[PDB]
């Protein structure tokens, strides 16, 4: 196995305290912690080699780490801030000294002031135009994923059950719906073409699927609504 | 100057 | 593998009785890098001797510099002695100012 | 003149005694220009030579986080040779290590090293193309296969070929003083009575810069081997050299003998006789 | 020590691209190029241990004189869009890492056909679609809030061999129609506007 990471998104309020876990690369004996910000951009945070400390970059005293004796690695933060959101990322190499550090694929952490402001998305389809596809023999579906907070989506199109990459763009970043507004709400649109005569075909399903990271069900959730959490929004069509 | 660059044996 | 030092005792300039000068003991060729290397008046050790850092030739073997500021005078004897795991007795070389 | 820049690295286990005693020393040519000792106070790779001491703090912060890791791998390696060699836990052993390059009269790269020995024993090297590798024995083979498979060679003919002859270079001028200089060979000859019937000449270089010097014997013009002896060039101490060749002649004869020096600070080889 | 530049280097389809990162440091001498996907990890492209390093339609230069490294990519893709990063590599053990240099590389539209298209909810609401543009076509966001307009995107029908740009616009509010959605846009005079 490569580098893993777990959780792959975590969504936490100012002062909690989290955990979180790397495992290297078999093979590999040192780990390390990275952190990427929007504001300084990667940043090397601590190495273990072989279950012992070797090298530190400017890691904060509320920030501590361990490598196990199964070589696994926990990177635990506390007292968390706004600015500790961020990219964290571990990396593992086979060598103490090595520029050779193969990286996982990042943990994503969002600190906020509260969770009064999470929400899953709404999520629909929208069916091409017969305008589009008397003029260019296509066909163009657009998913829009609506009122979402925070942005930790991802959405994917699935035709006939299967995940389609061909066809397809997403947009790269959310817009916010209240942009003058801090904390307000995400949307998020992707397109998904295919030709006229696919479209066509009625025994052709369409289904655009967001995955959305919220709260986990151990969270506390004074409001006086659904809990925001971790869930899956779908939209559908089928072929006419 | 030295070679920063390292391998273990 | 292991080798034996050799040693050699001479001084930095040529020796001018009651003129400032240094005392140097140079020992090469040895391995492992452990050595005993002292610096001898009239028999008795030098307290104040200082070496070169450690370093090697071309075939791994060690080799060091050790000296020590001197005055030689025609009646003060001075000589090197040297201990290290190939050397079943202490090797000691007398300084041979006319050699 | 051509010229070298070399870097020597000692490390030497101590089980028990705490971490390994490492020692890295760098030259261009005879001239000794920086030191780290992992037992000294300083903890920094420290100036030899009065032209290094010219380099600014960020050369020297560099130079210490890099012999720092140096004796960081170092030691990793110990630990791993042990291994390879299912040797006890117990014992003091010794990795070496050198690397350096040389250049020509115009400076530029002429050859490249990089060489490991482990208790004396040559270990592996990098052979003078560059690209290939000698293994000593079958732990080395280990290590061999290893840097074919992550292409060590490629790395270390980048900085072989470039980084240090370009450094090399800097300190050639920087240095020009110092390390462009050639010291000439004082010379003199000495002479003992041996036997009843032989006489010991001896003929002397001192003071001279850099360490390479050729001594001969001759008699009646022609160079002699028999009965001579060469002792291994030495330091005064103050940066030149020293060196001696005697001859065991029949008493009687010491004036068909003659010395000869060469040495690059000589416009022409010098010729001494008894 | 690493700085680069920030982009976006917009690239013709097609096109070579090329862009500098500098180093302080002169006794630097281990530089590599990563490449990251929007919000995926850093991965590694090419080292750059000596003056230059060429890999494929990729080729790096370290001038180590100038104190710069440099990246060239020749005849480039749409899968090339991407941020790249410039790594520097010191005293043996630690990676410094750039901001990164993000590049877009354009479709080449062959036949633009630029169209506004009205989409309706499938299950009950509407979409405007600006779409099928030349990739000169800059899609501005609306002045008036509650109107929202998304970037430009390349979507790319593989088997259909056809590259489309296209950007949606939606709004909740009465007076919103697909002919006024993208007035604060400069787009095509030719653009199809289907009653």
């Amino acid at each position: 196995s490569g580098v893993t990471q777990t959780p792959k998104h975590l969504i936490t309020a100012t002062g909690q305290r989290v955990t979180l876990r790397c495992s290297p690369r078999s093979g590999d004996l040192s780990v390390y912690w990275y952190q990427q910000s929007l504001d300084q951009g990667l940043q090397f945070l601590i190495q273990y080699y072989n279950g012992e400390e070797r090298a530190k970059g400017n890691i904060l005293e509320r920030f501590s780490a361990q490598q196990f004796p199964d070589l696994h690695s926990e990177l635990n933060l506390s007292s968390l801030e706004l600015g500790d959101s961020a990219l964290y990322f571990c990396a593992s190499s086979v060598e103490l000294n090595s520029y050779e550090q193969y990286f996982g694929p990042g943990t994503r952490l969002t600190v906020l002031e509260d969770l009064k402001n999470v929400f899953p998305p709404e999520v629909a389809v929208f069916e091409p135009s017969e305008a589009e596809i008397s003029h260019t023999q296509k066909a163009t579906l657009v998913c829009l994923a609506t009122g979402f907070y925070p942005d930790h989506v991802e959405l994917s199109w699935w035709v006939n059950g299967k995940e389609v990459h061909s066809g397809v763009c997403t947009d790269p970043q959310p817009l916010k719906e209240q942009p003058a507004l801090n904390d307000s709400r995400y949307a998020l649109s992707s397109r998904l073409r295919v030709s006229a005569t696919f479209w066509q075909n009625p025994r052709n399903h369409f289904r655009c699927q967001v995955q959305f990271y919220g709260l986990s069900e151990n969270d506390e959730w004074t409001q006086d609504r659904a809990k925001p959490v971790t869930q899956i929004v779908s939209a559908e069509a089928w072929g006419r | 100057l030295l070679l920063d660059r390292l391998n273990q044996l | 593998i292991q080798r034996t030092p050799k040693i050699q005792v001479y001084s930095r300039h040529p020796a001018e009785n009651g003129k400032s000068n240094f005392l140097n003991c140079y020992v090469s060729g040895f391995h492992p890098s452990d050595i005993e290397v002292d610096l001898l008046k009239n028999g008795e050790r030098i307290e104040k001797v200082e070496h070169s850092d450690l370093s090697f030739s071309k075939d791994w073997s060690f080799y060091l510099l050790y000296y020590t500021e001197f005055t030689p005078t025609e009646k003060d004897e001075y000589a090197c002695r040297v201990n290290h795991v190939t050397l079943s007795q202490p090797k000691i070389v007398k300084w041979d100012r006319d050699m | 003149g051509s010229h070298s820049m070399r870097y020597f690295f000692t490390s030497v286990s101590r089980p028990g005694r705490g971490e390994p005693r490492f020692i890295a020393v760098g030259y261009v040519d005879d001239t000794q220009f920086v030191r780290f000792d992992s037992d000294a106070a300083s903890q920094r790779m420290e100036p030899r030579a009065p032209w290094i001491e010219q380099e600014g703090p960020e050369y020297w912060d560099g130079e210490t986080r890099k012999v720092k890791a140096h004796s960081q791998t170092h030691r990793v390696d110990l630990g791993t040779l042990r291994g390879y060699y299912n040797q006890s836990e117990a014992g003091s052993h010794t990795v070496q290590r050198m690397y350096g390059c040389d250049v020509g009269s115009d400076w530029r790269f002429l050859r490249g090293y990089h060489q490991y020995a482990y208790d004396g024993k040559d270990y592996i090297a990098l052979k003078e193309d560059l690209r290939s590798w000698t293994a000593a024995d079958m732990a080395a083979q280990t290590t061999k296969h290893k840097w074919e498979a992550a292409h060590v060679a490629e790395q270390l003919r980048a900085y072989l070929e470039g980084t240090c002859v370009e450094w090399l270079r800097r300190y050639l001028e920087n240095g020009k003083e110092t390390l462009q200089r050639t010291d000439a060979p004082k010379t003199h000859m000495t002479h003992h009575a041996v036997s009843d019937h032989e006489a010991t000449l001896r003929c002397w270089a001192l003071s001279f810069y850099p360490a390479e010097i050729t001594l001969t014997w001759q008699r009646d013009g022609e160079d002699q081997t028999q009965d001579t002896e060469l002792v291994e060039t030495r330091p005064a101490g103050d940066g030149t050299f020293q060196k001696w060749a005697a001859v065991v002649v029949p008493s009687g004869q010491e004036q068909r003998y003659t010395c000869h020096v060469q040495h690059e600070g000589l416009p022409k080889p010098l010729t001494l006789r008894w | 020590e690493v700085e680069q530049d920030p982009g976006p280097f917009n690239v013709p389809e097609g096109a070579t691209v090329a862009f500098n990162c500098t180093y302080s440091n002169s006794a630097s001498q281990s530089f590599f190029w990563y490449r990251q996907d929007c919000r995926k990890e850093p991965k590694l492209l090419m080292s750059v241990y000596s003056s230059g390093n060429e890999d494929g339609r990729f080729t790096a230069h370290v001038n180590r004189a100038s104190q710069y490294i440099s990246l060239l990519i020749r005849d480039s893709k749409l899968s090339d869009s991407a941020t790249y990063l410039c790594v520097q590599g010191a005293a043996g053990n630690k990676l410094t890492f750039g901001g990164g240099t993000r590049v877009l590389v354009k479709p080449n539209i062959q036949n633009p056909d630029p169209a506004v298209y009205q989409l309706r909810d499938s299950k009950s609401k509407s979409v405007c679609l600006f779409t099928d543009f030349d990739s000169q076509t800059n899609v501005s966001q609306s002045k008036d809030s509650d109107v929202y307009i998304t970037d430009k995107c390349v979507l790319d029908m593989r088997s259909m061999d056809f590259k489309s740009n296209s950007a949606v616009a939606w709004s909740n509010k009465s007076d919103f129609a697909c002919a006024n959605a993208f007035n604060n846009s400069i787009i095509p005079e030719d653009t199809f506007f289907p009653s």
